């Protein structure tokens, strides 16, 4: 019963070492690929034509 | 011409360096170490912050200093030695006190920024092995950190001055 | 269409264009690893770990793919799929009369139950002849009707029918280091000559120990009087055999009970077996040399 | 959709190759590959091991052996095994270490060039060796009831003898496979297998890594085929895959080539069995006594479990008054022999028919008439106490009597024997029961759980994994009933740890039965839940429904439970349920032998099942013909060959016979017994996997009768006499029986005739 | 040299095509074409099957035969075209009748064997769209299945005689 | 102990919170237990992480699945007193009662 | 949203979070403009995308 007690965040050590995986930090298919979005560079506009 | 340098003491022999190759993206891409994260890409905020060593034909010594991996072109590394969070302890071997400490003092809470501010915190020891609560506070002025509120961290760290 | 070369870790292959190409390329490297279905060198390299440093394929080569209809028989390149010969063979046995294709048909039964369309397709009929099985199905055929074979090699050219001598030693043939088998001519059956084929159906080690077997026999012109009589087995040696003791003995003698009784006890003492040869079945084994050619005696009985 | 003949839900997939096994799971860039290495002894010391030239192939990682485990390297059911062998070998194809590198290939070049240098040690490889060497693990198991002196007192005639029936492989298309990626987190792994056992694959990851239970992931989408050789043998690979994983820091896989399979993973139990029948003039058995003996190979595995369903069904449908089975397990230097699709029944039965179809020649009665008196009726005890309701055989045998024509076709058949001399024909009629459940009580159980989103599709998973039975195509066609929905709105994905933990095995042939129930329960409470809305709605869709529930915060995740009512036999004793029922079929097949060459023909066969009211008539139909031709395999086509040294020949198809197209009966017809509902399970169907495959001796005996018949023809005159025939009767062994002047040596010498 | 060939009609240029590769390799592990699968890399269970094509200057017509995958060099493949499970349809865009015959007619249960058979039965309609019974049933003798009992494959595609 | 639920860790603590309220529910150490990740196929329709709630919504909800865990193990419990955890467990296991809630 | 946009159930869906390295309320919903686009590129391509 640890309830009430100063428990340190259970993943602190992984945090602190760099062994607590992240998102990005998951390994990469042998195929897998990246997206980058393409974005407005206006604030209200009629799209004219994407080349 | 080859590029040589080395990662948490082992060699590395980059026979086709890209200029624009930066050493964050090789550490967590061609090598997959994983512990040096991408925070900003603008060297603001300290969470790709890597120890670089050389030797200096000048000082004679070799010399320790802390560096921004998301801004340094692996084409300025020839002969340098590159430290990462998985070059100084490790939950599968033992972490080094530095990475004890914060974890033990609440300093670590989402934990993205840890692995630098470890490496800000090591790079330190390794020029002063006690240093003042003055240095230790300062030598921080590269790492942002959302979560904590950075109190418990200066603590936690404090105990390594006097 | 020139010649290709490929390099990897271990082998170097060559592409070869030219019946001239590969006859050189054979003088120069007479250990080159001839390659056409690799049904059985992909074989040897996987289970067997056989190591080929080079290698030479002469799958291109015109010659070697030829199908050929000369007056004693059907020439085939020694690089046609044996479904190629399966197909050209199917068509000249629905096409000539009967009495000139008994060989043929042998050849189509041991091509019967053989492999499947995938193996059929790509393994070449040289392929198997020089790959020497001991339990080759096809070699006992070749073997006993006397099928020619026209080997190569640069300068060189001999044809010569196959028989006992063919097969020296365990998986050797009696190729010259430099030579090459160029082609295969099945023959035409003759007037009074009839020919079956037989084979166990199952196999339990590797290479060794199924009993196959093709027969001939020619008799005196419209008599039952034995001219030529041969009995070709695979199976019961690290080789295909002949049973030349037991066939000798019968030239002039009469297709009748006699000659029954006269082969069987020859067939028994001369392929007989060991208790310990290689393979065991020994009891089964004898009982399918003898029980093979009662199907041929009742056979060539029915048949004259 | 209950009843109703729907495909298998991947069938599509399936046939495009879009359905994604174990090896078809894309590599990640740094996936590393495993081969094992592997004794090349029976029985030896391990003297030193050499890596020098493993170490100069390209692509070289690591070679591992028992030193780098972490944990522990005591394995197996009965931690009897290692993971990596220590000192001493025990077996041809014992596992001592494995070369971990960059590319299949390179792991197979690495793996063959590793010398390891041993020391013979004296070596049992038969089941005489290890009678005459007392060679058990365990001591003898027992049913008997009654009282044998007075049954062979009583008795007119007593035959006794000795049969054989050899093992078999597996021959899943897809061999033994594993994916195993290391987290990098508190030893956290996630494991893809093609196994049967994805709660013992857990377990023994676990064991093997030294961390607890929780962090083990194991993930199982479907097998290439099963058929108990990935109830437990999985583990062999999916445990030094780990490790590599483990030690490496890099994701591992492994699929092993057909011949490491054929020799490492283990198959069927041959059976040895000394048998004493005694009978009445009548064709009445009065007494049986019967010692079996299995090989086991080197470790216990399955084995126990295997001869107690041997010994439960050493009776096969047979009324025996009087009656003694013991059963030996055989400690062996072999592959451990483990689960194959029926798991010891087949043996049992097998050697049953065989002394039943001797009573029958010795009485010189016909066998259908023989067969028929010594039947259980409704409501007669097994030789282990146990009362048989709804015993449907004789519906079965009547049905499959007629339909087959059987009468008439004996008449054909014994006309063509007369007129035909050095081929003839057989024909015979079989009979089988099967008792349905894990023999072991507590594997009787099974959990499932189910989400129902938002948009009214739903997520079931259950203990049961899928290897072409279609368990989850009967699942969702559970789960659509239950809940009153298209089954276009269910689906399954995968079976997995994380889901339904502590799963048994899918095996048994009871995965239907309780998982079906599992799902059923769950499903029953999603309906609970729903009711009010349902209410406060009627007209409304389920999708309405659906909304209602979560926008009141009502749940809409449940799991579900069951567990087999009222198991529990005892060997001391002798009572208790060791089943919750049976299925039961019956076998007529026709078979033409060729005397001069031991070939043959299946000419006919007509298959009556009782599988109570199909939850998937296609499914199984596909089933009993599936289970069929296997146990056709076993009888008269497969063989595996060892040397005296207890090395294995035969390890690919080319050595290894298992049916081919034409190979099945010329004509195969196949009925499901109609009007047959049965109260102990799910809508009222049966377990369908197992049962069948024992049908496949019907073939076994036609032979046998064609090989009478020829026997009658050139041999000697007994109407009566009894010749020795093991399993499988391959062509060498049925030529061989045809005793003829050839057989004999002609010529005109004399021998028998 | 450049080995050239074709898979599903794409194109294939390999700069260094390693003499030992055999094609099965090559379609799962450098094309990623999971279709065909290793079921004993010795040539007799068929579950590697594909459809070759080439030009045979002699019959003058292009040539389709099938062929086993884990034997077939890559290096005997030089102007060759492979056709695989995945080249002749899918539940993506459409079957082809040989896919949705084997799936409504029961033949696939574990679906190991079933992207070989289909494989089997197509190169048999490519060189014969009106074969008979006997025709059928033969083309399959290196096709195992230890699945179906082989009845159901045999005729759902029965329907493609007279 | 392998504990799922409806909540997402951002560095807030709320694993470990869960992990605590489990292991004082359970009256079990916190070493057997853990947390490996959020997922759609444990838990289904879950309101996101947020309004400061997890703490208290989670909290509640693993400690009613820890309840009828404890409803489940009771008897062997009471059959064998002085038994520890991992008794009562597999002894629940081997009687074919569920560990799953 | 993934389901939504792909027009397939959402029990073809499985999403899975580890852990974040900060939220705030940034990924409460607005997640979902990355995931939705990278999920589009994984269907469109049939390879893993980041
Ligand atoms: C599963 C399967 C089933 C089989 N079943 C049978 C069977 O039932 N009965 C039977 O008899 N065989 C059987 N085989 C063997 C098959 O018939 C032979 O493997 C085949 O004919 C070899 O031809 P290939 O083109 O594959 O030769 P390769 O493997 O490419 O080479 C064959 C051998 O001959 C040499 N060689 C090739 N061409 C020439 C040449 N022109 N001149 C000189 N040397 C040459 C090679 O160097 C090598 O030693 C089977 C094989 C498999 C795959
Ligand atoms: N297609 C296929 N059917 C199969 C098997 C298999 O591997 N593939 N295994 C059999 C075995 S051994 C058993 S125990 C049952 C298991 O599944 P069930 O419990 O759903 O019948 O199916 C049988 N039918
Ligand atoms: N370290 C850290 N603390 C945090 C957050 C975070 O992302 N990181 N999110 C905050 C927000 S916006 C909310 S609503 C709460 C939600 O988590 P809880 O319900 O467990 O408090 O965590 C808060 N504290
Ligand atoms: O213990 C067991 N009992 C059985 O009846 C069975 N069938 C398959 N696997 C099994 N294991
Ligand atoms: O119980 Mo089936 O896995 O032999
Ligand atoms: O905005 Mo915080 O409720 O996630
Ligand atoms: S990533 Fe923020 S400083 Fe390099
Ligand atoms: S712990 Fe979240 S940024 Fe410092
Ligand atoms: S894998 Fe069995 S033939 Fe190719
Ligand atoms: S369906 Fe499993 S092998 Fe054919």
């Amino acid at each position: 019963d640890t309830v009430g007690r100063p428990l340190p965040h259970l993943a602190a050590a992984m945090q602190a070492s760099g062994e607590a995986v992240y998102c990005d930090d998951i390994p990469r298919y042998e195929n897998e690929l990246f997206l980058r979005l393409v974005t407005s560079t206006r604030a209200h506009a009629k799209i004219k034509s994407i080349d | 011409d080859e590029l040589v340098f080395f990662v948490n003491g082992k060699k590395v022999v980059e026979k086709n360096a890209d200029p624009e190759t930066t050493l964050l993206a090789y550490l967590r891409r061609k090598l997959g170490l994983r512990g040096t994260k991408l925070g900003c890409g603008e060297g603001g905020c300290g969470a790709c912050t890597v120890m670089l060593s050389k030797y200096d034909r000048l000082q004679d010594k070799i010399i320790h200093f802390s560096a921004n991996a998301c801004l340094a072109p692996i084409c300025t590394l020839h002969h340098v030695a590159v430290t990462t969070v998985e070059g100084i302890g490790s939950t599968k071997t033992r972490l080094h006190p530095v990475q004890e400490r914060i974890a033990k003092s609440h300093g670590s809470q989402c934990g993205f920024c840890t692995p630098g501010i470890v490496m800000s915190m090591y790079t330190l020891l390794r020029n002063q092995p006690e240093p003042t609560v003055e240095e230790i506070e300062d030598a921080f002025q590269g790492n942002l950190c959302r979560c904590t509120g950075y109190r418990p961290i200066l603590q936690g760290f404090r105990t390594f001055a006097k | 269409p020139k010649q290709l070369r490929f390099e990897g870790e271990r082998v170097t292959w060559i592409q070869a264009s030219t019946l001239k190409e590969l006859l050189d390329l054979k003088a120069q490297h007479p250990e080159a690893k001839l390659v056409v279905g690799n049904t059985e060198i992909g074989i040897e390299m996987k289970f067997k770990n056989q190591l080929f440093p080079m290698i030479i394929c002469p799958a291109w080569i015109p010659e070697l793919n030829a199908v050929e209809h000369g007056p004693e028989g059907i020439s085939f390149g020694a690089a046609c799929a044996l479904s190629s010969v399966e197909k050209t063979l199917l068509e000249a046995v629905a096409k000539l009369p009967t009495q000139k294709t008994e060989v043929f048909r042998g050849v189509l039964e041991q091509l019967r139950w053989f492999a499947g369309k995938q193996v059929k397709s790509v393994a070449s009929l040289g392929g198997n002849i020089i790959t020497a099985s001991p339990i080759s199905d096809l070699n006992p055929v070749f073997m006993a009707s006397g099928t020619k074979l026209t080997i190569v090699s640069r300068g060189t050219r001999r044809t010569v029918p196959m028989d006992h001598t063919f097969f020296p030693s365990y998986r050797k043939t009696l190729l010259g280091p430099e030579e090459i088998l160029l082609s295969i001519e099945i023959p035409y059956s003759r007037e009074d000559e009839f020919f079956s084929a037989f084979k166990q159906a199952s196999r339990r080690e590797d290479d060794i120990a199924k009993v196959t077997c093709g027969m001939r026999v020619l008799f005196q012109p419209g008599s039952m009087q034995v001219k030529e009589l041969a009995l070709c087995y695979g199976g019961m040696a690290d080789r295909t055999i002949s049973a030349l003791k037991t066939t000798q003995k019968q030239l002039s003698k009469f297709w009748n009970e006699k000659l029954l009784q006269d082969v069987c006890a020859g067939l028994a003492e001369e392929l007989s077996l060991s208790p310990d040869a290689p393979g065991g079945m020994i009891e089964f084994r004898r009982t399918l040399t003898l029980s093979f050619f009662f199907k041929f005696y009742l056979t060539v009985l029915k048949k004259l | 959709t209950v009843g109703r003949p729907l495909p298998h839900l991947a069938a599509a997939m399936q046939a495009s190759g879009e359905a994604v096994y174990c090896d078809d799971i894309p590599r990640y860039e740094n996936e590393l590959f495993l081969r094992l290495v592997t004794s090349t002894r029976a029985h030896a010391k391990i003297k030193s091991i050499d890596v020098s030239e493993a170490q100069k192939v390209p692509g070289f990682v690591c070679f591992l052996s028992a030193d780098d485990i972490p944990g522990s390297n005591e394995t197996g059911l009965f931690n009897d095994e290692t993971v990596f062998a220590k000192d001493t070998v025990t077996c041809v194809g014992h596992i001592i270490g494995a070369v971990v590198a960059d590319t299949p290939e390179h792991a197979e070049r690495a793996a063959h060039v590793v010398k390891v240098t041993y020391e013979d040690l004296p070596a049992i490889i038969t089941i005489e060796d290890a009678i005459k060497n007392n060679s058990f693990y365990g001591s003898e198991l027992k049913i008997e009831k009654g009282d044998l002196k007075k049954g062979f007192s009583e008795a007119d005639n007593v035959v006794s003898g000795e049969l054989y029936i050899g093992g078999q492989d597996h021959f899943y298309l897809e061999t033994h496979c594993t994916i195993a990626i290391p987290k990098g987190e508190e030893g956290e792994m996630e494991l893809f297998v093609s196994t049967q056992n994805a709660m013992k694959t857990q377990s023994f990851v676990a064991k093997m890594l030294g961390v607890p239970v929780n962090r083990i992931l194991v993930r199982v989408k479907r097998m290439g085929g099963g058929f108990g050789g990935k109830e437990t043998r999985s583990t062999l690979v999916s445990v030094a895959v780990a490790l590599a994983a483990y030690k490496t820091g890099h994701p591992v896989r492994c699929m092993l080539d057909r011949n490491e399979d054929m020799l490492i993973t283990g198959g069927r139990h041959p059976f040895l069995a000394r048998y004493k029948v005694g009978f009445m003039k009548t064709g009445t058995i009065v007494a049986l006594e019967v010692d079996h003996y299995s090989n086991a190979g080197n470790s216990r595995d399955l084995s126990h479990s295997i001869m107690e369903r041997a010994l439960f069904h050493m009776d096969n449908c047979y009324k025996i008054p009087n009656i003694r089975g013991t059963g030996r397990l055989c400690k062996t230097n072999l592959s451990s022999n483990t689960a194959f699709r029926g798991f010891g029944g087949p043996q049992a039965l097998f050697i049953a028919e065989n002394w039943m179809s001797e009573v029958a020649v010795t009485c010189g009665l016909p066998a259908e008439e023989v067969r028929w008196k010594n039947m259980y009726k409704e409501g007669d005890l097994t030789h282990f106490n146990q009362r048989l309701e709804g015993f449907s055989v004789p519906r079965c045998w009547d049905e499959c009597l007629k339909s087959s024509q059987y009468y008439a076709r004996k008449s054909e058949v014994d006309k063509f024997n007369k007129e035909n001399c050095w081929k003839k024909r057989g024909l015979c009629i079989i009979p089988t029961k099967f008792g349905i459940s894990f023999t072991v009580p507590f594997l009787n159980q099974a959990g499932a759980l189910i989400h129902v989103y938002t948009d009214g599709s739903v997520l079931v998973s259950h203990g049961g994994t899928e290897m072409g039975q279609g368990l989850h195509t009967k699942m969702v066609q559970v789960a659509s009933k239950a809940l009153k929905i298209p089954i276009s709105k269910i689906y399954i994905s995968e079976t997995s740890t994380n889901t339904v933990p502590n799963s048994s095995p899918t095996a048994a042939s009871v995965s239907t039965d309780i998982y079906g129930q599992a799902v059923y329960e769950a499903c029953q409470t999603i309906l609970k839940r729903l009711e009010p809305f349902k209410k406060k709605n009627p007209d409304g869709s389920w999708e309405d429904w659906v909304m209602a529930a979560y926008q009141d915060r009502v749940s809409l995740s449940t799991t579900g439970f069951y567990r087999t009512p009222n198991l529990g036999y005892s060997f001391e004793t002798n009572s208790g349920n060791a089943f919750h029922y049976f299925t039961y079929g019956v076998a007529c097949s026709e078979v033409e032998i060729d005397c001069l060459t031991g070939d043959h023909k299946n000419l006919r066969t007509d298959i009556v099942m009782d599988v109570g009211s199909s939850l998937n008539p296609a499914i199984d139909i596909g089933q009993v013909e599936g289970a069929f031709v296997q146990g056709l395999g076993l009888f008269t086509l497969e063989e595996l060959h060892y040397s005296p040294e207890g090395s294995l020949h035969t390890r690919g198809p080319s050595t290894y016979k298992i049916p081919a197209f034409g190979s099945i009966p010329t004509e195969f017809r196949v009925s499901l017994l109609r009007d047959c509902p049965n109260k102990k399970a799910i809508y009222a169907s049966k377990a369908v996997g197992e049962p069948p495959l024992f049908l496949g001796a019907s073939v076994f005996f036609a032979i046998k009768d064609a090989i009478r018949a020829a026997r009658a023809q050139h041999t000697n005159n007994n109407t009566k006499e009894l010749f020795r025939l093991d399993s499988p009767a391959t062509p060498e062994k049925i030529r061989n029986a045809c005793v003829d002047k050839f057989t004999t040596l002609c010529v005109t010498g004399a021998p028998g005739n």
